[PDB]
C-alpha cells in the first residue's frame, strides 16, 4: 500500500479518542486555544492594554479573570509572536495582548477542525451529516461576534474579552451603545434559544411520562434495550394529551426532531446577522416617530424613552474607564443624573 | 488490577478536590483580591 | 410530491432547462441593473459635486458606473461638474438601456432553451444519458474568464483601448477617470495603488489562460475524481458557493477599509478617516503653512476647500447610521448648502479652547472644551447647582474664520453653546432641511450599506456551502441510512479501522 | 393606519389559531 | 405619529406575497387525485 | 495484555500534567500579600 | 413535442400551510414596527 | 465493545499506578507552587507585582498608544517604575 | 531590501514548515511501524 | 435528442464524461501550486494588515500621492 | 406631484387580490387528475 | 362524519386566467390615476 | 411612486400578451 493509504489507516483506527485527518487540525488548535485561555487567566495581566488586573496571580477570581483584548492602538494587527509589534519577545507579546489573537485564531481553526470531525465521523459510520450542519450556528455566532464585529469597529479592543465578567461587560456595552435589545435579529435569536430550551424540556418530559411499562422496576430506566425495535413511549398517548391540553400536538416523530434542530439553529443564525449589522454601528437604536413626538411634546413618555435615558447613563458613566485610549475627562457637572442619585 | 478499592480512590480524590476549592475560597478572603 | 423547498431540483439532470433557468436569473439581474440605474437617474441631482455628491444622495449603482469610466449624461452634465462634455453612447442612460435590452434578449433565449431542452449535445455519445463533462467545462470557462480578465487589464484599465479607471489624490479632492499603467514591483500588492489592479488583472488573466488550457487538456486524477464526486454537478455548486462567499468577504472588507477600487469621491469617506482625524490633520497642516507664509487667520482658513472641510464632518462617517433609518444621507442632517467656517472658541482670558469631538460609538455626546494641554476649561453642565465650567461663568465666545460666517464673533451664551453643540460633529455646515423634510437623524452611506449587505450575504453563503457540500458527499444517505446497517460497523473494537469491514478483528 | 395594521395582523393570527386547532388534519393511526 | 409612509405597503406585501404563495401550493395539493 | 503508552495516554497526560502544575501555582498564589 | 420526463408534482400539506402562515404573520408582526419607524 | 486500551478503573486501582503517581503528582504540584513562590511567573509573563503597578507618586495607567513602538513604550514604563 | 518584518515573516513561514513537517513525518513513521492487519 | 448545427460543432467538447487519469496523476503538482497560492495569500494579507512592512510599500491613502 | 398617499396601496391590492384569486383557481385546476 | 354529497370541483382554464388577468390589469391601469388623484 | 406604478402595470400587460400568444392552450381539432 502507498504511504497515504497507510496513514489513512492509522488515522482512522478505532481507538478511545478518534483522531482522523480532521484531528491534525483540530487537536493542536483546540489544545492551544484552551491552554492559552488557562495560561492567560492564571498568569497574564491586562495592565498595559486596558489598565485592568485579569489573572489569578494578580488576585482575580474565576468570575473576574480574563484574556483581554489588545490595546486599541494595535488596530486589527494579527499580533504574531514574530510580528513587528512583539518582535519575538514572548513577555512583551503577552503584555501587548498577543494571547487574545492567539486564542481567537487557534480557536477559529479548532472550530473548523471540529466541524470537519463531524463530517468525517458521519461519513465513516454511515449516518447523515445533520450534526455537522447544526454546528454551523455556533460557528456563525463565533465568527460574527469575535471576528466580524471587531473588524468593523476600530480594533480588536472592542471584541469580547475571554472571561466571565468581561462577557458581562460586553452585554452591557451592547445595551448602552447599540440598544441591542431593541434589535429584531437579537429578538429572533432570543426566541430561538428560549424556544429550544422549551422544546428540550417538553420533549424530554413527554417521553418520560408516556413510557410503556417494559419491566417490573419502579425505576424505569432498566426497561430499555438499545437494540430493541419497538418504540419505548406511546406517540399516540402523547399526541392525545397535547391535543387536549394545548390544542395542537406533534403527530410525526421525524418532523418533531427536525423542528428541534431547526429552532435553535435558526435563532442563532439570526442573532449573528444582527451582530454583523452592529459591526458597522447599523443599529436598531431609535423609533423616529416616537423621537419626533417626544421632542415636541414633553408629556409623552414610553418605556422606549425610559430605556434611552438608561442608555445615556450607561454611556456617560462607563466610557472614561472602558475606553482609556480616548482620554475622556467628563467633569462631574456634565454627567447625566436624576434627582438625588 | 484492583488492589486499592475504587470507592476509596473516589473518596480520597473527592476530599482532595474539596480541600483545593476550600483553600481557594480562603484566598478569596485573604491576601490579594480580598479588598483589604 | 416534492416539498416546496426542493422544487428546483427537477433541473439537476436536465442541462438544457438548467441553462434556461440560469438565463432567466441572468436576465432578471441585468434588468435590475437597468431599472436601478434609471431610478437613480430620475432622482439624482448633479448640480453640486462639492457638497451634494452622489454618496450623499443614496446612489448605489452610479458609483460603479463612474468607477470604470462612465461619467457623463445625455442631458449634458458630468459627475465631475465639468461643462460641455459629450460622452457618446456610453452615458449613464446608454448603459441602462444596454442592460435592459440585454435582459430582453436573455429572456427570449431562456424561452428557447426551456422549450428545446432535449438537445443531442447534452447526451453522452456512449450511453444516451444526459451528461455534462464538468472538468472540461471548467477548463473551457476558465480559459474564457482568463481571456476576459487579461483584456480588461491590458486594454480597458490601461487606456490602450478603453477609458481607464477612477483615480484621485489622497484627500479625494480631484478624482477623475484616468488611464493607469501596471505596477509590477512590490507596491503592486498595496491595495491603495491603482497600478496594482492593472498588473493583477494582466498577470492573473494570463495565469487563467494557461491553467484553463491545462484543465482543458489534462483529465482529473482518478483519486480526485472519486474524492470530489466530479460526476455530480452539486459538487460544483458547493465549491462555487465557497469561492463566492470568499469573494463577498473580500469586497466587504475593501469597501469598509478603503482601497484603490473604493474611492471616497464615489462611496464617501471611511469611518477610519474620522477615527484618525485624517482630514482634520490635513486641514491644520495647510492652515499652518499659510500662517507661516504670512496670511492672516481669516485668509488661512478661507484658503481651505469646502470639499475638504466637508470630509471633516461626522455626518459623512458611515458608522453613524441606523438599520431602519432609510434613504440618502440628505434625508438626515439635510442637503448641505455651505461651510459656515472654522469655529475658534475662546474663554474670557483669550485662551483658545477646543471642543472634544464625538466618537462614532456615541449616539449622543456631552460638550466639553479643553485647552491645548487637554485641561478642561468649559462645558455645558447637566446639573447647574454646582456648575464651575459653564460658558456663562467662563465667558466663552466663538469666532469664525472662512466660510459664510468669516470674521464674525458671537458672545451670547445661547448662540455660543449652539455652535459648540455643532462643533462636536467637526466642521460646521449650513443645511437645507425643508426640501426633503429631513428629520435630523444621521444615516449611513453607500459604503456602509454595501458593506452590510455583502457581509450578511457572505455569512449566509457559508451556510449554503456547508449544506450543498454535505449533500454532495452524503448523497447516498440523503433519504436515510441503510436499513441493514450492521451493528458491528458501529460497535467499538470490532473493526481495527472505523467503517472498514476488511479490518475485522 | 399603523394601529389598524398591528391589530389586523393580531386578529389574523388568532383566526389562524382557531383553524389550526379545530380544523386541523386529524391524526389517524395506521 | 409621523411614521414612514411606505411602512403600510411594505407590511401588506410582506404578509400577502408569501401567504398567497403558500395558499396556492396548498389548494393545488388538495385538488390532486 | 495491554500497551502502556497510547494515543489515549497522550491525551490524558496533555490535560492532566499542566492541570496539576497550574493547581499548585494557584494554591501558592493564595498566600501572596500585597 | 415529447414531454419532459424530469417533471415532478409539488405538495404542501395543511399543517405546512398553517406553520408557514404562522411564520409569516409573526414575522410581519415583529418587523412592522420597524417598517413604520 | 471496547477499543483495547486498558480500563481506567483497572489502572487507577492498581498498585503500580500509585507507586508512580504518588511521586509524579506531588512533584508537578510543587513545581507550580515554586514557579509562583520564587517569582519566576512575574518575569516570564511580564505581570506587575503588587508594588509595580504605579510609580510612587503616579496615578496614570501605562497604556500602550503606538502600534509599532509598543514594545519600547512598555520598556520605558518599566524603567519609569524604577 | 530585507526589512525586519520580512525577516520575521520568513521566521514564521519556516517555523510553520518545521511544525507541519515534523507532525507529518512522525505520523507517517508511526503509521508505517503500526499497520492494520488485513 | 435534437441535433443542431451548433450542437454538432460543440459535440467534441462534451464527449469525455467520466474520463480520468490513473491513480494520483497530477495531484502532487496541484499540491505544490496550492501551497504557493496559500503563501501568496498570506503575504498579501499581512501587507494589507501591516504585519509585513516592505520598503516602498506605504499601505495608506497617501499611496495616491 | 402631491398625490393621494393611499393610492399606491389601493392600486397594489386592487391588482394583487383578484390576480391571486385567479392564479389559485388556475393552478388547482391544472393539478387535478 | 359522512361526507357532504353536494360538493363539486371548481375549474378555471388557462384562457380564463389570461382573460381575467387582462381585465384586472386594465382596470388597474384605468383607475390608478383616479386613486392617486 | 406613481410613475413606477403606471409603468409596472404596463409592463405586466405586455408580459401577459407574450404568454397569451406564445404559451396559449393550443387549439386541437376533434
Ligand atoms: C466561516 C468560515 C470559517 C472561519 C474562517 C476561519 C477564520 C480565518 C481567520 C481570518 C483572519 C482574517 C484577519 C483579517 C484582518 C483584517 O482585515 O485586517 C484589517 C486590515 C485593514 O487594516 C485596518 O485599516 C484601517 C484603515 O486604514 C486606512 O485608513 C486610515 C485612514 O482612515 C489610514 O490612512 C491608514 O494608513 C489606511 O491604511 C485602520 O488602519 C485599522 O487600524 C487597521 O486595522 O485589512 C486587512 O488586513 C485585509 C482586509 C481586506 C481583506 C478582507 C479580510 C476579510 C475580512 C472580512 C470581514 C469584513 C469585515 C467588515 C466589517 C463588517
Ligand atoms: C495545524 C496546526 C496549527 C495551525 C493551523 C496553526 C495556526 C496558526 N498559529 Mg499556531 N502552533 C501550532 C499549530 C498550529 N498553528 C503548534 C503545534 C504550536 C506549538 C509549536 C504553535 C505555536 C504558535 C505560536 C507561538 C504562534 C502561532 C500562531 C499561529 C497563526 C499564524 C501561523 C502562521 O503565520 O504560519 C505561517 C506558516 C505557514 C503557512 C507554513 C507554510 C509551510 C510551507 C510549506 C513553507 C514553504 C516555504 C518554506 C520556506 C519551506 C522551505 C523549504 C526548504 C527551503 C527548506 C495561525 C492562526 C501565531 C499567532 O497565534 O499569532 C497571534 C503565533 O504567534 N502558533
Ligand atoms: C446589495 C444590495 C443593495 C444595497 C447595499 C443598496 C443600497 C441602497 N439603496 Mg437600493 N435596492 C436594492 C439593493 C441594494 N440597495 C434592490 C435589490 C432594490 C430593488 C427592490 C433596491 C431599491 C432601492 C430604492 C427604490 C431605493 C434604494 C435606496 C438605497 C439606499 C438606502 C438603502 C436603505 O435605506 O436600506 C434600508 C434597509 C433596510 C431597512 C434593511 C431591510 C432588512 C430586511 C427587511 C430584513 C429581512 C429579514 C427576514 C424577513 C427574516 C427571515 C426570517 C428567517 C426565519 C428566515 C442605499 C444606497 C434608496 C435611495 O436613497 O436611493 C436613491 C431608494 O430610494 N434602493
Ligand atoms: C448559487 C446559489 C445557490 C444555488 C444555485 C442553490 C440551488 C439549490 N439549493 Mg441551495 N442554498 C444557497 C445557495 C444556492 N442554492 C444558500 C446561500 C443557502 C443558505 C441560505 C442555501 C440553502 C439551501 C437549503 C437549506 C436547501 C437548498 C436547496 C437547493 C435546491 C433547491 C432550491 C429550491 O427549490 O428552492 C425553492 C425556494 C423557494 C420556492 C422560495 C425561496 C424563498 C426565499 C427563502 C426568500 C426569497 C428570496 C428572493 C426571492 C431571492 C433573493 C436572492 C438574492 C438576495 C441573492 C437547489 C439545487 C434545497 C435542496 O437541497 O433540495 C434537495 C434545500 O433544502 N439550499
Ligand atoms: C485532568 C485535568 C484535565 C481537566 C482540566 C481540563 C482543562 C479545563 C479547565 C477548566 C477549569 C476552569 C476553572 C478554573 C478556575 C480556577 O482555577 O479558579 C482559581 C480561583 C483561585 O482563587 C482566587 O485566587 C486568587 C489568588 O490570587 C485570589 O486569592 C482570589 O481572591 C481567589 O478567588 O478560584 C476561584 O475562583 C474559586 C473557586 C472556583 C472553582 C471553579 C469555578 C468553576 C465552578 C463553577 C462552574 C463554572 C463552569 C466552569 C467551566 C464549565
Ligand atoms: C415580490 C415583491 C417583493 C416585495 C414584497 C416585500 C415588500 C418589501 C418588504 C421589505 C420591506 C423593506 C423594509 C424597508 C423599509 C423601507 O421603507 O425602505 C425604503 C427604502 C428607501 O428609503 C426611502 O428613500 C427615499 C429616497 O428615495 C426617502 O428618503 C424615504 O424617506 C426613505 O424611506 O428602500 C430601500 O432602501 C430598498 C433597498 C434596501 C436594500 C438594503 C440592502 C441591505 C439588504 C440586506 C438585507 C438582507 C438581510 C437578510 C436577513 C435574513
Ligand atoms: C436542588 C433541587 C434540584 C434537583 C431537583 C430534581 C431535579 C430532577 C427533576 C427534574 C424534573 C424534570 C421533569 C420530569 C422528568 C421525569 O418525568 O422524570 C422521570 C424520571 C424517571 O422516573 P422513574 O419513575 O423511573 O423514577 C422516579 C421514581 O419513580 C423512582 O423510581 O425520574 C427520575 O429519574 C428522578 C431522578 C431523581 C434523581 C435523584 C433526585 C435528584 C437528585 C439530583 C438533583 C441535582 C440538582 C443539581
Ligand atoms: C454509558 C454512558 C451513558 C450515560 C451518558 C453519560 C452522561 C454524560 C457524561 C459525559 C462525561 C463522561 C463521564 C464518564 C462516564 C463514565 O461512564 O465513566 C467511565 C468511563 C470508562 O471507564 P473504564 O475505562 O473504567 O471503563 C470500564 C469499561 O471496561 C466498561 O465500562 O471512564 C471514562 O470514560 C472517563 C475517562 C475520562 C477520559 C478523559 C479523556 C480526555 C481526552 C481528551 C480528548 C477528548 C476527545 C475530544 C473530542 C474532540
Ligand atoms: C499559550 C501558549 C502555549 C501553550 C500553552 C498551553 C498548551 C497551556 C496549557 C495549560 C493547561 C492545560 C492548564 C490547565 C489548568 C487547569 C486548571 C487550572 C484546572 C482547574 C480546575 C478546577 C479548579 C476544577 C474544579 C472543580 C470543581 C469546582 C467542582 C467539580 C470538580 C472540579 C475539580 C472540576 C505555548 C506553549 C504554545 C507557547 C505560546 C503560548
Ligand atoms: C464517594 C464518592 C465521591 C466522594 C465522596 C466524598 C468525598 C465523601 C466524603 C464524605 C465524608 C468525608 C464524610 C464524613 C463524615 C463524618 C461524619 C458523619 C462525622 C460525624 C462526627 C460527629 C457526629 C462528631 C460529633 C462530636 C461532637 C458533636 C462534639 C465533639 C465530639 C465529636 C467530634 C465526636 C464522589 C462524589 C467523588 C464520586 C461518587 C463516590
Ligand atoms: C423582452 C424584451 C425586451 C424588454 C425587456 C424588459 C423591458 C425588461 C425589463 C426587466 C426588468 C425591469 C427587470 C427588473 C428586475 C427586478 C428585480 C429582479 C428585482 C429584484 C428585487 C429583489 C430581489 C429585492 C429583494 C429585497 C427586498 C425586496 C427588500 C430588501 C431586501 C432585498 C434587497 C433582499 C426588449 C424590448 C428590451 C427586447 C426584446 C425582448
Ligand atoms: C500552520 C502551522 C503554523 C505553525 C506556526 C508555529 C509557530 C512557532 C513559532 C515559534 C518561533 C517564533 C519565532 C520567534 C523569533 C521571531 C523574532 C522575529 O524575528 O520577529
Ligand atoms: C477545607 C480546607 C480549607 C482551607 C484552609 C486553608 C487555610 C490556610 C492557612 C491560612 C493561614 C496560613
Ligand atoms: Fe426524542
Amino acid at each position: 500500500r502507498g504511504w497515504f493509504d497507510i496513514l489513512d489507516d492509522w488515522l482512522k483506527r478505532d481507538r478511545f479518542v478518534f483522531v482522523g485527518w480532521s484531528g491534525i487540525l483540530l487537536f493542536p488548535c483546540a489544545y492551544l486555544a484552551l491552554g492559552g485561555w488557562l495560561t492567560g487567566t492564571t498568569f497574564v495581566t491586562s495592565w498595559y492594554t486596558h489598565g485592568l488586573a485579569s489573572s489569578y496571580l494578580e488576585g482575580c477570581n474565576f468570575l473576574t479573570v480574563a484574556v483581554s483584548t489588545p490595546a486599541n492602538s494595535m488596530g486589527h494587527s494579527l499580533l504574531l509572536l514574530w510580528g513587528p509589534e512583539a518582535q519575538g519577545d514572548f513577555t512583551r507579546w503577552c503584555q501587548l495582548g498577543g494571547l487574545w489573537t492567539f486564542i481567537a485564531l487557534h480557536g477559529a481553526f479548532g472550530l473548523i477542525g471540529f466541524m470537519l470531525r463531524q463530517f468525517e465521523i458521519a461519513r465513516l459510520v454511515g449516518v447523515r451529516p445533520y450534526n455537522a450542519i447544526a454546528f454551523s450556528a455556533p460557528i456563525a455566532v463565533f465568527v460574527s461576534v469575535f471576528l466580524i464585529y471587531p473588524l468593523g469597529q476600530s480594533s480588536w479592543f472592542f471584541a469580547p474579552s475571554f472571561g466571565v465578567a468581561a462577557i458581562f461587560r460586553f452585554l452591557l456595552f451592547f445595551q448602552g451603545f447599540h440598544n441591542w435589545t431593541l434589535n429584531p435579529f437579537h429578538m429572533m435569536g432570543v426566541a430561538g434559544v428560549l424556544g429550544g430550551a422549551l422544546l428540550c424540556a417538553i420533549h424530554g418530559a413527554t417521553v418520560e411520562n408516556t413510557l410503556f411499562q417494559d419491566g417490573e422496576g419502579a425505576s424505569t430506566f432498566r426497561a430499555f434495550n438499545p437494540t430493541q425495535a419497538e418504540e419505548t413511549y406511546s406517540m399516540v398517548t402523547a399526541n392525545r394529551f397535547w391535543s387536549q391540553i394545548f390544542g395542537i400536538a406533534f403527530s410525526n416523530k421525524r418532523w418533531l426532531h427536525f423542528f428541534m434542530l431547526f429552532v435553535p439553529v435558526t435563532g442563532l443564525w439570526m442573532s449573528a446577522i444582527g451582530v454583523v449589522g452592529l459591526a458597522l454601528n447599523l443599529r436598531s437604536y431609535d423609533f423616529i416617530s416616537q423621537e419626533i413626538r417626544a421632542a415636541e411634546d414633553p408629556e409623552f413618555e414610553t418605556f422606549y424613552t425610559k430605556n434611552l435615558l438608561l442608555n445615556e447613563g450607561i454611556r456617560a458613566w462607563m466610557a472614561p474607564q472602558d475606553q482609556p485610549h480616548e482620554n475622556f475627562v467628563f467633569p462631574e457637572e456634565v454627567l447625566p443624573r436624576g434627582n438625588a442619585l | 488490577g484492583g488492589r486499592i478499592p475504587l470507592w476509596i480512590v473516589a473518596t480520597v480524590a473527592g476530599m482532595g478536590v474539596i480541600v483545593i476549592v476550600g483553600l481557594f475560597f480562603y484566598g478569596a478572603y485573604a491576601g490579594l483580591g480580598s479588598s483589604l | 410530491g416534492l416539498p416546496w423547498y426542493r422544487v428546483h431540483t427537477v433541473l439537476i439532470n436536465d442541462p438544457g432547462r438548467l441553462i434556461a433557468a440560469h438565463l432567466m436569473h441572468t436576465a432578471l439581474v441585468a434588468g435590475w441593473a437597468g431599472s436601478m440605474a434609471l431610478y437613480e437617474l430620475a432622482t439624482f441631482d448633479p448640480s453640486d459635486p462639492v457638497l451634494n455628491p452622489m454618496w450623499r444622495q443614496g446612489m448605489f449603482v452610479l458609483p460603479f458606473m463612474a468607477r470604470l469610466g462612465v461619467t457623463g449624461s445625455w442631458s449634458g452634465w458630468s459627475i465631475t461638474g465639468e461643462t460641455g462634455i459629450d460622452p457618446g453612447f456610453w452615458s449613464f442612460e446608454g448603459v441602462a438601456l444596454a442592460h435592459i435590452v440585454l435582459s430582453g434578449l436573455l429572456f427570449l433565449a431562456a424561452c428557447w432553451h426551456w422549450v428545446y431542452w432535449d438537445l443531442e449535445l447534452f447526451r453522452d455519445p456512449r450511453t444516451g444519458e444526459p451528461a455534462l463533462d464538468l472538468p472540461k467545462m471548467f477548463g473551457i470557462h476558465l480559459f474564457l474568464a482568463g481571456l476576459l480578465c487579461f483584456g480588461f487589464g491590458a486594454f480597458h484599465l490601461t487606456g490602450l483601448f478603453g477609458p481607464g479607471m477612477w483615480v484621485s489624490d489622497p484627500y479625494g479632492l480631484t478624482g477623475s477617470v484616468q488611464p493607469v499603467a501596471p505596477e509590477w514591483g512590490p507596491d503592486g500588492f498595496n491595495p491603495y495603488n491603482p497600478g496594482g489592479v492593472v498588473a493583477h488583472h494582466i498577470a492573473a488573466g494570463i495565469v487563467g489562460i494557461i491553467a484553463g488550457l491545462f484543465h482543458i487538456l489534462v483529465r482529473p486524477p482518478q483519486r480526485l475524481y472519486k474524492a470530489l464526486r466530479m460526476g455530480n454537478i452539486e459538487t460544483v455548486l458547493s465549491s462555487s458557493i465557497a469561492a463566492v462567499f470568499f469573494a463577498a468577504f473580500v469586497v466587504a472588507g475593501t469597501m469598509w477599509y478603503g482601497s484603490a477600487t473604493t474611492p471616497i469621491e464615489l462611496f464617501g469617506p471611511t469611518r477610519y478617516q474620522w477615527d484618525s482625524s485624517y482630514f482634520q490633520q490635513e486641514i491644520n497642516r495647510r492652515v499652518q503653512a499659510s500662517l507661516a507664509s504670512g496670511a492672516t487667520l481669516e485668509e488661512a482658513w478661507s484658503a481651505i476647500p469646502e470639499k475638504l472641510a466637508f470630509y471633516d464632518y461626522i455626518g459623512n462617517n458611515p458608522a453613524k447610521g441606523g438599520l431602519f433609518r432609510t434613504g440618502p444621507m440628505n434625508k438626515g442632517d439635510g442637503i448641505a448648502q455651505a461651510w459656515k467656517g472654522h469655529a475658534v472658541f475662546r474663554n474670557k482670558e483669550g485662551e483658545e479652547l477646543f471642543v472634544r469631538r464625538m466618537p462614532a460609538f456615541f449616539e449622543s455626546f456631552p460638550v466639553i472644551l479643553t485647552d491645548k494641554n487637554g485641561v478642561v476649561k468649559a462645558d455645558i453642565p447637566f446639573r447647574r447647582a454646582e456648575s464651575k465650567y459653564s460658558f456663562e461663568q467662563q465667558g466663552v465666545t466663538v469666532s469664525f474664520y472662512g466660510g459664510e460666517l468669516n470674521g464674525q464673533t458671537f458672545t451670547d451664551p445661547p448662540t455660543v453653546k449652539s455652535y459648540a453643540r455643532k462643533a462636536i460633529f467637526g466642521e460646521i455646515f449650513e443645511f437645507d432641511t425643508e426640501t426633503l423634510n429631513s428629520d435630523g437623524i444621521f444615516r449611513t452611506s453607500p459604503r456602509g450599506w454595501f458593506t452590510f449587505a455583502h457581509a450578511v450575504f457572505a455569512l449566509l453563503f457559508f451556510f449554503g456551502h456547508i449544506w450543498h457540500g454535505a449533500r454532495t458527499l452524503f448523497r447516498d444517505v440523503f433519504s436515510g441510512i441503510d436499513p441493514e446497517l450492521s451493528p458491528e460497523q458501529v460497535e467499538w473494537g470490532f473493526y481495527q479501522k472505523v467503517g472498514d469491514v476488511t479490518t475485522r478483528r | 393606519m399603523e394601529t389598524i395594521t398591528y391589530v389586523f395582523i393580531f386578529a389574523c393570527i388568532i383566526a389562524l389559531f382557531f383553524f389550526a386547532i379545530f380544523f386541523r388534519e386529524p391524526p389517524r393511526i395506521t | 405619529m409621523e411614521v414612514n409612509q411606505l411602512g403600510l405597503i411594505a407590511t401588506a406585501l410582506f404578509v400577502l406575497v408569501p401567504s398567497v404563495f403558500l395558499i396556492i401550493l396548498y389548494v393545488q395539493t388538495e385538488s390532486q387525485q | 495484555s495491554y500497551p502502556i503508552f497510547t494515543v489515549r495516554w497522550v491525551a490524558v497526560h496533555t490535560l492532566a500534567v499542566p492541570t496539576i502544575f497550574f493547581l499548585g501555582a494557584i494554591a501558592a498564589m493564595q498566600f501572596i500579600q500585597r | 413535442m415529447e414531454p419532459n420526463p424530469n417533471r415532478q408534482p409539488v405538495e404542501l400539506n395543511r399543517t405546512s400551510l398553517y406553520l408557514g402562515l404562522l411564520l409569516i404573520l409573526v414575522l410581519a408582526l415583529l418587523f412592522s414596527s420597524y417598517f413604520f419607524n | 465493545g471496547t477499543t483495547g486500551e486498558r480500563p481506567f478503573s483497572d489502572i487507577i486501582t492498581s498498585v503500580r499506578y500509585w507507586v508512580i503517581h504518588s511521586i509524579t503528582i506531588p512533584a508537578l504540584f510543587i513545581a507550580g507552587w515554586l514557579f509562583v513562590s520564587t517569582g519566576l511567573a512575574y518575569d516570564v509573563f511580564g505581570t506587575p507585582r503588587p508594588d509595580s503597578y504605579y510609580a510612587q507618586e503616579q496615578r496614570s495607567i501605562p497604556l500602550v498608544t503606538d502600534r509599532f513602538e509598543a514594545k519600547q513604550q512598555v520598556e520605558t514604563f518599566l524603567e519609569q517604575l524604577k | 531590501t530585507i526589512t525586519p518584518s520580512l525577516k520575521g515573516f520568513f521566521i514564521g513561514l519556516l517555523s510553520g514548515a518545521v511544525v507541519l513537517g515534523l507532525t507529518f513525518a512522525v505520523l507517517i513513521a508511526i503509521s508505517q511501524i503500526d499497520k492494520v492487519q488485513r | 435528442a435534437r441535433r443542431t448545427w451548433l450542437g454538432d460543432i460543440l459535440r467534441p467538447l462534451n464527449s469525455e464524461y467520466g474520463k480520468v487519469a490513473p491513480g494520483w496523476g497530477t495531484t502532487p503538482l496541484m499540491a505544490v501550486f496550492m501551497g504557493l497560492f496559500l503563501v501568496c495569500l498570506l503575504i498579501i494579507l499581512e501587507i494589507y494588515n501591516s504585519t509585513l512592512i516592505l520598503d516602498g510599500v506605504n499601505v495608506s491613502w497617501k499611496a495616491l500621492g
